[PDB]
């Protein structure tokens, strides 16, 4: 998946 | 130095107790260090970066931060008002698109990119890479983070926001990098913060005030927000000569506020980034  | 009425997390990091409002830090503030914010890019022209920020590689059509997450991250790392390290050099690696997503191969390429690019930049005190991103378990992502780490860059990475064991969770689970959990204003683990034994430390991640695109500011929450406080703290500490890229995570854990967080599960460290500033 991606930003976090 | 002190920043009055600072955002809470800045104050938290330089405090042994929650509730304070001044951020106290050493005036060196990260100068000489470089922090690669591997994200969505950074609005380099935002007044708050005062020209210390610049895009170095994009994997997209533009180098621009059409998201803000990146600018937000870059700001807690080192904008003037909202950053941990007010004088650090920011380099933007847009591995993320304007929507905040991207592919592991592009994130892994951004990481190899930085491991190589640092060799042609002047970062006398160390290089940090802040990665407020992640996804499901990937041995190649982990791996890239471990090569980046081993090339001599302090890798700070978000634990993630699933209120789960970060062991799942890449780059978060690469035990050689620094896995950052999030905390709130009251010392509680951030309701969304990942936990587990691979975490190394916790930083303020709940409603963090930082720079936004458009030349503005906005408070947002996340382990993405805690990561840069610690990448920012790593850069500050490295410019201070307290640690190195290779042992900055270990050093932040060893000098942390211990046992202060509440809602820390058995197995997870109870450690809060602390700059240990003394006036």
């Amino acid at each position: 998946p991606a930003p976090f | 130095a002190a920043q009055t009425n600072a955002p809470w997390g800045l104050a938290r990091i330089s405090s042994t107790s929650p509730g304070t409002s001044t951020y106290y830090y050493d005036e060196s503030a990260g100068q000489g260090s470089c922090v690669y914010v591997i994200d969505t890019g950074i609005e380099a022209s935002h007044p708050e970066f005062e020209g210390r920020a610049q895009m170095v590689k994009t994997y997209y059509y533009s180098s621009r931060d059409g998201n803000g997450h990146g600018t937000h991250c870059a700001g807690t790392v080192g904008s003037r008002t909202y950053g941990v390290v007010k004088k650090t050099q920011l380099f933007g690696v847009k591995v993320l698109d304007d929507n905040g997503s991207g592919q592991y191969s592009t994130i892994i390429a951004g990481m190899d990119f930085v491991a190589s690019d640092k060799n042609n930049r002047n970062c006398p005190k160390g290089v940090v890479a802040s990665l407020s991103l992640g996804g499901g378990y990937s041995s190649s992502v982990n791996s890239a983070a471990a090569r980046l780490q081993s090339s001599g860059v302090m890798v700070a990475v978000a634990a993630g926001n699933n209120n789960a064991d970060a062991r799942n969770y890449s780059p978060a689970s690469e035990p050689s990098v620094c896995t950052v959990g999030a905390s709130d204003r009251y010392d509680r683990r951030s309701s969304f913060s990942n936990y587990g034994s691979v975490l190394d430390i916790f930083g303020p991640g709940t409603s963090i005030l930082s720079t936004w695109i458009g030349g503005s500011t906005r408070s947002i929450s996340g382990t993405s927000m805690a990561t840069p406080h610690v990448a920012g703290l790593a850069a500050y500490l490295m410019t201070l000569g307290k640690t190195t890229a290779a042992s900055a995570c270990r050093y932040i854990a060893d000098t942390a506020n211990k046992g202060d967080l509440s809602n820390i599960p058995f197995g997870t460290v109870n450690l809060l980034a602390y700059n240990n500033y003394q006036a």
